[PDB]
């Protein structure tokens, strides 16, 4: 889809979905677009992953509009099916917010992936 | 075609050998070569207006029976000479009455529950125990606990039974040396 | 070569839809005054 | 500003005083809000009007942010109509069940 | 036991007594019984008095 | 009343059974299996470890089990009394994959290749003392192959002579698959995929009378699949992507000759129909290669989701009508999915099947017969009565 | 048994006799129009005269109610009491009531039938005497207040047991309750006898056929996971399919087509049962929508057929019958449809029956197997019997151009069948 | 403004502990992971939701 800005390549999307899988094991992600926007409102999201695969993409491209207000990083991955597999549910997942923590085991991996995200903004 | 009662008697012993309706009655008496005589009854129809088109299938009513194979072991259940335990090659333990043949009853093989709460093994398609080599009944504590101890063909444990309940018991005694049970006894 | 003929016979088998418990539960809503041939093709859409 | 709100907000959107008193003391929040007067919630009956207030707010968030954020939108009711078909057959499948035992 | 029968003087109610103990007053033509009492000593006979409302 | 368009009424009034009888079926009925339990195969001689790999013989009634107790056992299997043929304990070498290889030229070699987390791989030559050899030289390529754990054995044709020979294929560190000769151990070629190599499988396709072609199918962790033609130099012919799937653990083909249903004769080599890519979430995509060799973003015919933890075995029955998903992570995680219908059999396994923690699985090439090895050290054995 | 049980039996026998004023009020307040306080004060003359008005309206809508005005709605029936005549007069008027009910089952959406059967409810007590036929006749209308009304005043039969939580309730019975009602076997035998009387007296209407077919295919769907229940269920629904195919209605014929197609895709039936089913389908095929459904039904019933013997030549009688109902243009056109039905095994059996039984129409089999694509075993059996056709009769241009098609695609396969039987140079010398 | 900031960060921490407890008592397999200090965490089994 053309209007899904920054889209990740294969290596970045592989490490994005790896940190999504370990955040899902640590119960540190909110899966789903409404839960992602709730974490955006409350300011407890590290970065937002979205799927450039939903057949209306306009059900997504509104949380960019309040990501750029709270300067939280956001990124697109090409498959909602693969995002749902990574989040560890049985359904496709359209968006997922990795929530904030300061005692987290995967804090360094979250920070590395979010720096690689904000390089391409 | 109203209904089919399948395997009403054994094919190997002749199938259903004589079946007859008692006349004027919805009950039919069958008998087969497997030493068995059954009755089946037709209940009245479940539809209160149609009836003739909704025919309830025949259900089972009383039956008498014995061993279908010659018995392999024999014991007397008590000192009064009233009941006698009798095991056959068709893998059934009957308790036959010497006083009144209606009191003859097959000892049931419906197993109890496991004592700890684990699962019991065995096949899902339940078959009868291997045919009985030996048995020993001692009704000093009868009704209290297990009462008959029996030993089957080419298997390494001896089952118990309760003559009061007329059913199997909770215990199967192992031999603990990977050998088949050649004899059983029990104290008085 | 009868094993090869049997393998091509089991190889020429196509994926079909099986009946579930609830493959036909949502027909009562639209059996109202539709025609029976429309019901037949609505069933055949479920079967295929 | 309505499109960038989550579907739970669109559910409870009218009932703010009941919501915030039921949050500022630890009570049970409302479930209907301004969306109670939709025709689908009118068709529902029982606790499943709370249930389809929830699914109606979810599909209404979908359709609403499509309408506000689309650029090649056609003013023809397509996304709203497929969302309404989803809500209608969901309402069918939870009005078909019954808590009685037959 | 053997049941001594008795009807009310209009035929609406039936009063049966078993020899053993079973006395039942009933509306035999509806399916309404209004007394079924098991008086475990040997009863012999019964009758209504002026009604189905009292029986001896 | 009466003495003696009615065709249906007459055929119903004569028939008593209404389904296909015994052998006029020839392909499996869905949703209800027919699977009896036999004697547990390693019940005669117990295993001292979790049974890590398991393979039947291509022709003989032999089952080879092997695990981390660094011994490998062969069992003559039948119904009643699965006895132990022979048993070889390799000291200091725990085994992880063990395979019966049998060549296509004379079908008289009968090697067993076995390997674990070591820099060597043993090869026992079956002779009924025991002559085994050890492969420990990557011929210049030792840096990219630090453990011989994940190997697979396959057939390869010279393609200027009609001379076949076995290859073993070792999965190495970077993306590497090191293919080497199964008799001389010479490094033939290597195929590198881009990512974390997780699994691979071998497909064959016939070309003419007596010529076939070997294809290596290797999967990234991310989900992108390379197919290498390796009867020529190991060059890529196709590169596609798994739809969905993010943590990919196991690929398998089936419906023709796999490495686990091997062809005894070179004219009996078949093209595989099905390809299952099983993942870390328990999702198994299923592709139908009668049409999904052209698309380059092919869609699966179904994505199975029935068991919820990491797919560690998935094997196709030799006819290619059952796939067996299995997970070594929780207990009793095994399903047999019927295909082409892509529907899981609902009557087996039940809650009382003693599957255990399923850490290996194997299908018989002829008898229609499952062996399922669990972490307690027990191979349980079942017979599918369709075969 | 006990005395209270035997007295409950005599109460159920004497349910309709009013033995005092209170039972007469409780028994006469059961109306289908009015509430209890009006219905208890009404007379027989009042309800008779407006029921006779409504029967005149119902009779000018549909003129088969005039004989019910002659007997069941006459003025001798004001004084006719039901429980005073013998069993033979009772069975006479109860098949009169059954005739009225299965005639007026279709009319239940218009108030003259409500005001007319009001008099059967209040004079002849058909809500408690003739109650099974009343429920079975108005079963289609279960989302409607008229079925709510008959459930409120009905005394429920023992086969209709699952509606017992929807009597005197404000909510209608649901569709899952209707499938649970139909899921019984004795209820299925009862409903198939009801349909047999409907088909016999020619009263099957399309709303009934839709409801009946929906509940039947939901019964098959519910029992799709236990083969013993499906096998109990086969000679009931295939018998009612035969009795629906043995009538004249196109609607009931395609209702039977729906039942047959769902049942054959639910379980693999026998080959001979499928062939006799297609014989019963073709033996009364007269409509056009019935022809559309019949071709789709025969295609799916041959598709769901496995084993050795799926794609034989269908025999001479059934093939020439299928020819007389469906000629070449119909089969070729239906295959040329862009929706692509799955007609593989049936079309293979059809072309093999042409090659064994027609031997003139081979250009058409070239055109139709040019149209649709088949499998390897299908075209292998086709070219094997074409090889046998070449060896029995002299090989002209139609068989030659068929082998040119089988050379232009998959020539390796026709080489494999010639090498399994014959030779390629010998066959080219043949043709 | 500074004490608004202190109140907000204390409320964030107590809601974070409350949310971890609520997340912990839902379902799934988990183990108690202990660090160097004694700050315990709960690591959940890699198993997706049925």
């Amino acid at each position: 889809n053309p209007k899904a800005f920054p889209l990740a390549d294969a290596a970045l999307t592989q490490q994005i979905l790896d940190v999504v899988q370990q955040a899902a094991n640590l119960r540190q992600l909110k899966k789903g677009a409404n839960e992602a926007t709730k974490t955006l409102n409350r300011g407890i999201s590290e970065f937002i992953i979205m799927a450039a695969d939903c057949e209306p993409i306009e059900i997504l491209l509104h949380l960019p509009l309040l990501c750029e207000d709270k300067n939280v990083p956001y990124v697109f991955v090409p498959s909602r099916v693969a995002l749902g597999r990574a989040c560890g549910v049985s359904r496709p997942v359209i968006a997922a917010s990795i929530t904030t923590n300061d005692a987290s085991a995967i804090k360094t991996q979250i920070y590395a992936v979010k720096d690689k995200i904000e390089t391409l903004l | 075609r109203i209904h089919v009662l399948k395997n009403i008697h054994r094919e190997s012993y002749g199938g259903v050998t004589q079946a007859t309706f008692l006349n004027g009655q919805p009950i039919i008496v069958t008998s087969g070569g497997d030493n068995s005589l059954k009755e089946y009854v037709f209940d009245p129809s479940l539809s209160q207006g149609s009836g003739d088109v909704v025919v309830q299938p025949p259900r089972y009513l009383r039956s008498r029976g014995g061993h279908s194979q010659p018995p392999s072991y024999i014991a007397f259940a008590d000192s009064q000479s009233h009941f006698m335990l009798s095991a056959s090659k068709d893998r059934s333990l009957w308790s036959f009455s010497l006083r009144k043949d209606a009191q003859s009853q097959e000892m049931s093989q419906r197993l109890h529950k496991k004592q700890d709460g684990g699962r019991v093994g065995g096949s899902t398609i339940k078959s009868k125990f291997p045919e009985i080599v030996a048995l020993a009944i001692e009704n000093a504590r009868i009704g209290e606990w297990e009462n008959i101890i029996t030993a089957h063909k080419d298997e390494k444990f001896a089952r118990t039974w309760d003559m009061r309940n007329k059913r199997v018991g909770r215990w199967t005694f192992d031999t603990t040396d990977d050998g088949f049970v050649k004899s059983v006894a029990m104290s008085q | 070569d009868e094993e090869d003929i049997a393998l091509e016979f089991i190889n020429g088998e196509k994926k079909d839809k099986l009946v579930n418990m609830n493959s036909f539960t949502s027909m009562f809503d639209n059996i109202q005054n539709v025609q029976m041939d429309t019901f037949f093709d609505r069933v055949m859409k479920v079967l295929t | 500003s309505l499109a960038k709100s989550p579907a739970s907000t669109i559910q409870i959107l009218g009932a703010e005083k009941a919501l915030f008193r039921a949050l500022k003391t630890k009570h049970d929040t409302p479930k209907y809000g301004l969306l109670y007067h939709a025709s689908l919630v009118g068709q529902a009956t029982g606790k499943n009007k709370g249930k389809i207030a929830r699914v109606l707010a979810a599909k209404a968030a979908v359709s609403l942010r499509y309408d506000a954020l689309a650029e090649d939108r056609d003013d023809s009711g397509d996304i709203g109509l497929e969302s309404r078909a989803k809500v209608e057959n969901r309402l069918s499948q939870l009005e078909g069940r019954d808590l009685r035992t037959t | 036991g053997p049941y001594h029968i008795k009807y009310a003087k209009n035929g609406t109610h039936l009063l049966i007594t078993g020899r053993k103990g079973h006395v039942a007053s009933m509306d035999w033509r509806k399916g309404q019984l209004r007394a079924e009492l098991f008086l475990n000593e040997t009863c012999h006979s019964a009758t209504y008095l002026q009604n189905e409302q009292y029986f001896a | 009343d009466e003495s003696d368009i009615n065709a249906l009424t007459k055929i119903l009034s004569t028939t008593y059974n209404y389904k296909d009888t015994l052998s006029n079926s020839k392909l499996l009925p869905p949703k209800k299996l027919d699977i009896v339990r036999l004697k547990d195969a390693n019940a005669s001689h117990p295993s001292h470890s979790a049974i890590q790999s398991l393979s039947f013989h291509p022709s003989k009634p032999l089952l080879l089990t092997g695990g981390y107790d660094k011994t490998l056992r062969i069992y003559h299997i039948d119904g009643k009394t699965n006895h132990l043929v022979t048993s070889l304990h390799l000291v200091g070498s725990p085994i992880q994959t063990c395979t019966f290889y049998t060549s296509l030229s004379n079908q008289n070699q009968q090697n067993i290749f076995t390997a674990g987390r070591r820099r060597y791989m043993h090869s026992w030559d079956l002779s009924l003392t025991a002559k085994i050899e050890k492969f420990s030289r990557l011929y210049g390529h030792e840096s990219t192959q630090r453990s011989f754990e994940n190997f697979k054995v396959a057939h390869l044709q010279n393609s200027q002579t009609n001379s076949v020979h076995g290859i073993v294929l070792l999965q190495g560190n970077n993306g590497w698959i090191n293919i080497l000769h199964s008799t001389s151990g010479l490094w033939l070629m290597g195929c590198k995929i881009e990512g974390v190599i997780t699994d691979f499988c071998i497909d064959y396709q016939p070309i003419s009378r007596g010529k076939f072609r070997t294809i290596l199918i290797a999967v990234n962790a991310y989900g992108e699949v390379w197919e290498f033609d390796l009867n020529k130099n190991g060059h890529v012919i196709r590169r596609w992507k798994d739809q969905g799937g993010v943590g990919i653990t196991k690929i398998q083909v089936g419906g023709g000759t796999t490495t686990t249903c091997p062809a005894l004769q070179i004219s009996k080599i078949k093209q595989n129909r099905w390809l299952a890519v099983g993942s870390e979430s328990g999702f198994v995509n299923l592709y139908d290669r009668n049409n999904a060799m052209t698309s380059s973003t092919p869609t699966p015919v179904a994505a199975l989701d029935q068991l919820t933890t990491t797919i560690s075995n998935l094997q196709f029955s030799p006819d290619g009508q059952i796939l067996c998903m299995a997970s070594r992570a929780v207990k009793d995680a095994l399903r047999l999915v019927h295909l082409p219908s892509c529907s899981v059999f609902s009557n087996w396994p039940t809650s009382g099947t003693p599957l255990g923690k399923v850490t290996s699985v194997a299908f018989s090439p002829s008898g229609g017969l499952l062996a399922v090895g669990n972490e307690q050290g027990k191979v349980r054995l079942w017979k599918l009565n369709h075969y | 048994s006990s005395l209270s049980d035997q007295l409950a039996q005599v109460a159920s026998n004497n349910a309709t006799v009013a033995l005092d004023r209170k039972r007469r009020q409780k028994l006469h307040s059961a109306s289908l129009i009015y509430n209890s306080k009006t219905a208890a004060t009404q007379d027989y003359d009042f309800i008779f005269e407006n029921a006779s008005k409504a029967l005149e309206e119902l009779s000018q809508i549909e003129p088969k109610f005039a004989i019910f005005s002659r007997t069941l709605f006459s003025e001798s029936s004001i004084s006719l009491d039901r429980n005073v005549q013998t069993k033979e007069e009772i069975k006479d008027l109860d098949n009169a009531i059954n005739a009225y009910l299965l005639l007026a089952s279709s009319k239940w959406y218009l108030a003259p039938t409500l005001h007319a059967t009001e008099w059967l409810v209040r004079r002849f007590q058909i809500h408690v005497k003739n109650t099974e036929m009343l429920l079975l006749s108005t079963l289609n209308y279960y989302q409607t207040p008229v079925f709510k009304r008959i459930l409120s005043i009905i005394k429920l039969p023992p086969l209709f047991n699952c509606l017992s939580n929807f009597v005197r309730s404000e909510k209608p019975p649901t569709a899952l309750t209707m499938i649970k009602l139909f899921n019984d076997m004795d209820f299925l035998k009862l409903y198939t006898s009801y349909l047999d009387q409907c088909i016999k007296h020619n009263a099957t209407y399309t709303n009934q056929l839709l409801f009946t077919t929906c509940c039947f295919i939901n019964v098959v769907a519910f029992n799709s996971n236990n083969d013993e229940k499906l096998n109990q269920l086969v000679p009931i629904l295939l018998e009612i399919s035969a009795k629906l195919l043995a009538s004249k209605s196109k609607d009931c014929q395609i209702a039977a087509h729906t039942i047959l197609v769902v049942f054959a895709t639910a379980l693999p039936l026998k080959k001979t049962i499928i062939l006799a089913a297609m014989e019963t389908i073709l033996s009364n095929l007269d409509a056009k929508e019935a022809k559309h459904s019949a071709l789709l039904t025969i295609c799916k019933l041959f598709q769901t057929l496995k084993g050795q013997g799926n794609v034989d030549q269908l025999p001479s009688k059934i093939f020439k019958l299928f020819d007389s109902k469906f000629d070449t243009v119909s089969i070729l056109t239906f295959l040329d449809k862009e929706d692509k039905p799955v007609c593989d095994k049936f079309i293979t059996s059809y072309t093999r029956s042409i090659a064994r039984y027609d031997r003139s129409k081979l250009n058409i089999i070239l055109s139709l197997l040019k149209k649709i694509r088949l499998e390897r075993y299908e075209v292998r059996l086709i070219i094997t019997d074409l090889i046998y056709l070449s060896e029995i009769l002299e090989d002209k241009s139609q068989l030659v151009e068929l082998f040119e098609y089988f050379i232009s695609i998959n020539e390796d396969l026709v080489l494999k069948c010639l090498k399994s039987l014959g030779l390629t140079g010998e066959l080219f010398e043949i043709r | 403004v500074k004490q608004h900031l202190q109140r907000e960060t204390q409320l964030k921490q107590v809601q974070q502990r409350m949310d971890a407890q609520r997340e912990l008592l839902k379902k799934g397999s988990k183990k108690k992971i202990v660090d160097s200090s004694g700050k315990i965490s709960f690591k959940w089994k890699k198993q997706r939701k049925r």
